[PDB]
RNA sequence: GAAGAGACGGAGCCGCAGCGAAAGCGAGUCUGAAUAGGGCGAAUGAGUAUGUAGUCGUAGACCCGAAACCAUGUGAUCUA
RNA sequence: GUAUAGUUGAAGGAUUUGGAAAAUUCCGCUAAAGAGGGUGAAAGCCCCGUAGACGAAAUGCUGACAACACCUAGGAGGAUCCUGAGUACGGCGGAACACGAGAAAUUCCGUCGGAAUCCGCGGGGACCAUCCCGCAAGGCUAAAUACUCCCUAGUGACCGA
């Protein structure tokens, strides 16, 4: 499918044909939400313990006999009914992450950029670079392209001057061609891209 | 698809048991396990494949055989594979493979004889049947034990 | 009886079957014998083993 | 870890390719005389498995 | 590579062929003098990777409770 | 070059409710800085800071290359000489190897016996013959790996008397 080429703000040059193997797919649904659940689970630490009655630094002996008292039976000062006493079945470090098979996290990938083309969210320019690293003029470039909900921005490699001017409201972030991942694209509304950002992802997916 | 408005896929994640935890979720008050009784205590239960003191299974009967030391067995593909590699090709047991037919060859490919071929291959291999030979050349092809 | 004067042979221990097999612990020593030697041309007495006085 | 599976079937039980077991039969080690010679033929050739006692023994052998 | 998605990596594992203790044979094989009969197989009959739930095994394994056993140490200011 | 003190570092006013505004409402500004904390209630523009740029008289630590110390050669001949001794190994009693003396090699320990010298010796799971692979009984040796009393800077679908 075809989208069309702005400039700056010099609007309407010709238009970009992308692959019908990535950008034209048909999504799933059921991958693409377990893509969106493995991937957010995967940023945990793990890093919580509780102590139990072999580490509350207690004490190893009855406290009392065992008759005579006329008493319920105890023997050891700390142990889980006592206040103070070690926890059964505390939380314990853990690892919370998983991996998934390859055809799916592809078939994820393409099936939400095909997505986001089907709904006219991808805004493509030619070029962008700066002189300076100037966070006005990168504002005043989304003023002339009409976008106002939050948006992503990709770049080819080290475009520092297009980088450096993207620390704005979090309505911008920024990606480039390589760590472009899936809960990056689906929480925004609309993606900013250049010619050849385009066609570098279109080397990678494949 | 988007964040706020996430759909599962349907029939495909449970919920969970949590047992000891009121009279009416119908699991309460000895937890799904009873009254008393050594399957009740504290990790309780015997061993697998223990009938008491009666002599188990595996008493009641003998102990048999042995193990060869020098078990040579091969890696087969019988003859239906063979139908897809349409006219003279060397069909080898090395570097042709390439598409899953024989991953790990276990000690050199042997071919057998079901059941039916219209081709006119040529084969080496390390291992044939006796009819093998007879379905191969029958449709006139060159076999070799290379 | 301690030690060698030359060789490393010391006293050490070890288990101790009988006809089906329980296992006490033993004291295997060596044989050691005092001898009268010369240590750098002064004579000495120290305990050398029977097996280096070949 | 793993489930170390028992060898005291390992050495008296093979795995046929429905999914049963071959099974060879008892009094065969003994006191022939006092047995007859049905006996001592049909208790020559190996059988199956009933079917009440693969439940208690089928994870013991969850691989070989 | 950002304690991360995110690609490289085909060693290895499972199914696709079984029967026999084995030498071996192979849509067939074993016992057998037998090509007879019988057992186990074959005749269309799908698996694998991950998530989740029920159940089991090794771990203290649903928690509280003994009389006792073993190894270093402290005590004859009471008492013999 | 870095570690142990540091320097600089942008941009807002008024109204209403207030005891007090950072709250609310009009009209503005900054951003290589919209991480965080505090201020008379919730602050990009009040403060301490953050991005960025700058800085060590003194004491370590890490590199680089100069000096200085070391250490190291070819080819042919094969008469003679050297190549780790009460050692290898065997009996008897015990331990290590996944291997409980079993048909039991390979490794040690105690005791008693006790080899050969290149035409030599050891090993290939009792033992022999053939073939194959190796030189015991003298030493040294960075990295890839395990732990945190402590020091600095941080993080957490960890706790909140």
């Amino acid at each position: 499918p075809n989208v069309a080429l702005f400039k700056q703000d010099g609007t309407q040059n010709g238009e970009i044909t992308l692959n019908e193997e990535i950008f034209g797919i048909e999504p799933n649904e059921s991958v693409v939400y377990d893509a969106i659940i493995m991937q957010r689970a995967s940023l945990r630490q793990g890093t919580h313990a509780v102590k139990n009655r072999s580490a509350v630094r207690g004490g190893g002996r009855k406290p009392w006999r065992q008759k005579g008292t006329g008493r319920a039976r105890q023997g050891s000062i700390r142990s889980p009914q006592w206040r103070g006493g070690g926890v059964v079945f505390g939380p314990t470090p853990r690892s919370y992450s998983y991996k998934l098979p390859k055809k799916v996290r592809r078939l994820a990938m393409k099936s939400v950029l095909s997505d986001k083309v089907a709904e006219n969210n991808l805004v493509a320019v030619e070029g962008l670079s700066f002189d300076a690293p100037k966070t006005k003029e990168f504002k005043q470039v989304l003023a002339n392209l009409s976008i106002d909900t939050k948006v992503l921005v990709v770049l080819e490699n080290g475009n520092d001057f297009a980088a450096l001017s993207a620390r704005n409201l979090p309505n911008v972030s920024v990606v480039t061609s390589d760590n472009v991942s899936v809960l990056d694209v689906v929480s925004a509304n609309k993606v900013l891209a250049t010619q050849t950002a385009l066609t570098q992802i279109e080397e990678v997916l494949a | 698809m988007k964040l706020h408005e996430l759909k599962p896929a349907e029939g495909s994640r449970q919920v969970r048991n949590r047992v000891g935890r009121g009279t009416s979720s119908g699991n309460g008050k000895t937890a799904g396990r009873g009254q008393k009784g050594q399957k009740a205590r504290s990790g309780g239960g015997v061993r697998l494949g223990f009938e008491g003191g009666q002599t188990p299974l595996f008493r009641r009967l003998p102990k048999r055989g042995f193990t060869n030391i020098n078990r040579k067995d091969y890696a087969v593909v019988n003859l239906d594979t063979l139908n897809r590699f349409e006219d003279g090709t060397e069909v080898t047991p090395v570097v042709l493979k390439e598409a899953g037919i024989v991953k790990n060859e276990k000690a050199g490919i042997k071919v057998l004889a079901d059941g039916e071929l219209t081709k006119k291959l040529t084969v080496k291999a390390a291992k044939f049947s006796k009819s093998a030979q007879e379905a191969i050349e029958a449709a006139g092809g060159s076999i070799e034990v290379i | 009886a301690k030690v060698c004067y030359f060789t490393g042979r010391k006293t050490s221990s070890g288990n101790n079957r009988s006809h089906a097999m329980n296992s006490t612990k033993r004291t295997v020593k060596p044989n050691l014998q005092k001898v009268r030697v010369l240590i750098d041309g002064k004579p000495k007495k120290v305990w050398v083993s029977a097996r280096a006085l070949k | 870890p793993k489930q170390k599976t028992h060898r005291g079937l390992a050495k008296r039980v093979k795995r046929t390719g429905g999914g049963g077991l071959k099974r060879g039969r008892a009094f065969t080690s003994h006191r022939f005389h006092g047995k007859t010679k049905k006996q001592r033929r049909q208790l020559r050739k190996a059988s199956m498995v009933a079917k009440g006692d693969y439940k208690r023994i089928r994870q013991q052998l969850a691989r070989m």
